[PDB]
Formats: structure tokens, C-alpha cells, sequence
């Protein structure tokens, strides 16, 4: 009932939508955002974006096993990896001021802040609060009523 | 749409002191951590939030199954405070994962300590 095109818009404007309830303890010039590994609904965000705040969002495919994504970005989107993959890429992640979102939804017990479920009528997410905790990323309560909407 | 950028300095309730952690074996709640619950169920349900998942874990000190069973205590104290906070009983789901997935290296005591909690997910 909704296409692909239609799927990967929704997804840009979520993921706008979530970061505007994200604050870094140093806020880049220009927002970083890294697509690591397969993804089907990364194609918009690749395009590039503009925060309601003024700022770009410059976004990069990253490799899994660059040991530096924790560096490189502000951001991740996380798609369909391996479970030794996802241990990889958090390995990497720990300590370093990060926000993630996963492409899917089904492994939010460990690892990703926030994991999308874009199949259906609306995108919405499952939200893991001691992945947030970890981050070292400021997130307000009220970004979950944008699962709802 | 982005709205969080009118956000100021009130209910800022997710940073590092909001982790849910538990003393080597223990499946008790201390004064602070039951204060940070209720602070963050009472930040949950000011945004209409009132179902909730919750998943214990261990480090991998021990016996398998024992500790399956001790992440279930652990997910069940938290389960407790939030209908205290006034969450209902049905919306509350309780999973324990015992061992199984860590976030932390458990060849530290440091990580060890990372590794024995309760992870709060807020579903769709």
C-alpha cells in the first residue's frame, strides 16, 4: 500500500523529526550522518538534508568495520547487518557521542537507540532508554510522541 | 516534524544517570535508582506514554539458568516501581534475557557492572 520512494521520504522526516529532540555536547557546523551497511530506505537521507535549525546534514555510507565511525559522525543509520557486524559497529560506538537508528525493528534489546518499523500505514519506532543512557547524547521524553503521529 | 527545537532546559530525563543498574547478584532496587524509576515513568507518562517493555540481564558470572532467572527478579523490580508510578499492570511487559546480551566486556569488573540491568523499550 505504500511504495519505496514514498518509505524512504517518510524515513528522512522521521529521522529529522528525532534529531530535533537530540542535543550533542559539541555541536558540529554541519550535522554528520553515516548509512552503515545494506539499507533499503537510506537512498533520501543520502541525498542530503537541512535541520529546521539552519543546519546541513551531510551524509556518508560508511563501511562496518571502519574503526572510526564513533569520530566520523553524529548519526548513524544503521541498516540490516550480522550480529558479529552489529557487534563491530558498537564496539566502535562506545564513548563517543553518538545517535542511532536502525533501519528495522526486530533487535532493539542491545545496540540501537531507536529501530524503525517502516513497513506498514506509518513509520513508527521502538525507543531503548538504556541505549539513550549510553549514548552520551542529550534526547527530551517528548521525541516518543513522534512514534504516535 | 521538528518540534524539539523549541525544547529549553525542562525534562531532560534520559542522560547517563538514567541507566537502571544492579549490584552483583542483587535484584533490589536502592533509594536512588527507584527515584530515577519514577522520575522517568512520570516523564513517560507526561508524554502519554503508559506501556512499556522490560528486559533484565546479567553478566555471565555463574550458571546459565540461574541467571535467566535472576534477570527476570531484576526486570520484575522494575515492573513494580512503574505501577507504583501509576502505570497499569497490563501494559507492563517483564523479559528476562539473562546472560545472552551484553552491552559491556564481563572480563571487567567495571563492564561486569555495565552488564547487570534492566533495559526500559518504549514500543510503537
Amino acid at each position: 500500500r505504500t511504495s519505496i520512494e514514498q518509505r524512504s521520504n517518510a524515513v528522512s522526516q522521521v529521522l529529522l523529526g528525532i534529531f530535533s529532540y537530540v542535543r550533542w555536547p559539541k555541536e558540529p557546523a554541519v550535522l554528520q550522518l553515516c548509512v552503515v551497511g545494506p539499507t533499503e530506505y537510506a537512498d533520501g537521507l543520502l541525498r542530503g538534508m537541512v535541520q529546521a535549525n539552519g543546519r546541513r546534514v551531510h551524509a556518508e555510507r560508511r563501511a562496518v568495520d571502519n574503526p572510526d565511525l564513533g569520530t566520523l559522525c553524529n548519526v548513524i543509520y544503521l541498516g540490516v547487518v550480522d550480529e558479529r557486524e552489529r557487534q563491530q559497529v558498537f564496539r566502535s560506538l562506545a564513548g563517543h557521542p553518538v545517535l542511532s537508528i536502525s533501519e528495522r525493528g526486530t533487535e532493539c534489546s542491545v545496540g540501537s537507540m531507536f529501530c524503525l518499523n517502516v513497513g506498514g500505514p506509518r513509520i513508527t519506532f521502538e525507543a531503548n532508554l538504556d541505549s539513550i543512557a549510553r549514548s552520551g547524547v542529550r534526547v527530551h521524553p517528548s521525541v516518543l510522541k513522534l512514534a504516535r503521529r | 516534524q521538528e518540534q524539539g527545537f523549541e525544547l529549553r532546559d525542562e525534562g531532560w530525563e534520559f542522560g547517563m544517570s538514567s541507566k537502571v543498574l544492579f549490584g552483583n547478584n542483587l535484584d533490589r532496587l536502592n533509594p536512588d535508582s527507584r527515584n530515577t524509576l519514577t522520575k522517568i515513568a512520570r516523564a513517560l507518562l507526561a508524554v502519554d506514554i503508559d506501556k512499556v517493555r522490560l528486559e533484565g540481564h546479567t553478566d555471565n558470572y555463574g550458571d546459565e539458568g540461574y541467571n535467566q532467572k535472576l534477570s527476570e527478579r531484576r526486570a520484575e523490580s522494575v515492573a513494580a516501581v512503574f505501577r507504583e508510578a501509576g502505570m497499569p499492570a497490563a501494559n507492563i511487559e517483564v523479559r528476562g534475557l539473562g546472560m545472552s546480551k551484553p552491552v559491556a566486556d564481563n572480563k571487567t569488573r567495571a563492564g561486569r557492572s555495565e552488564n547487570r540491568r534492566v533495559a526500559i523499550i518504549v514500543p510503537a
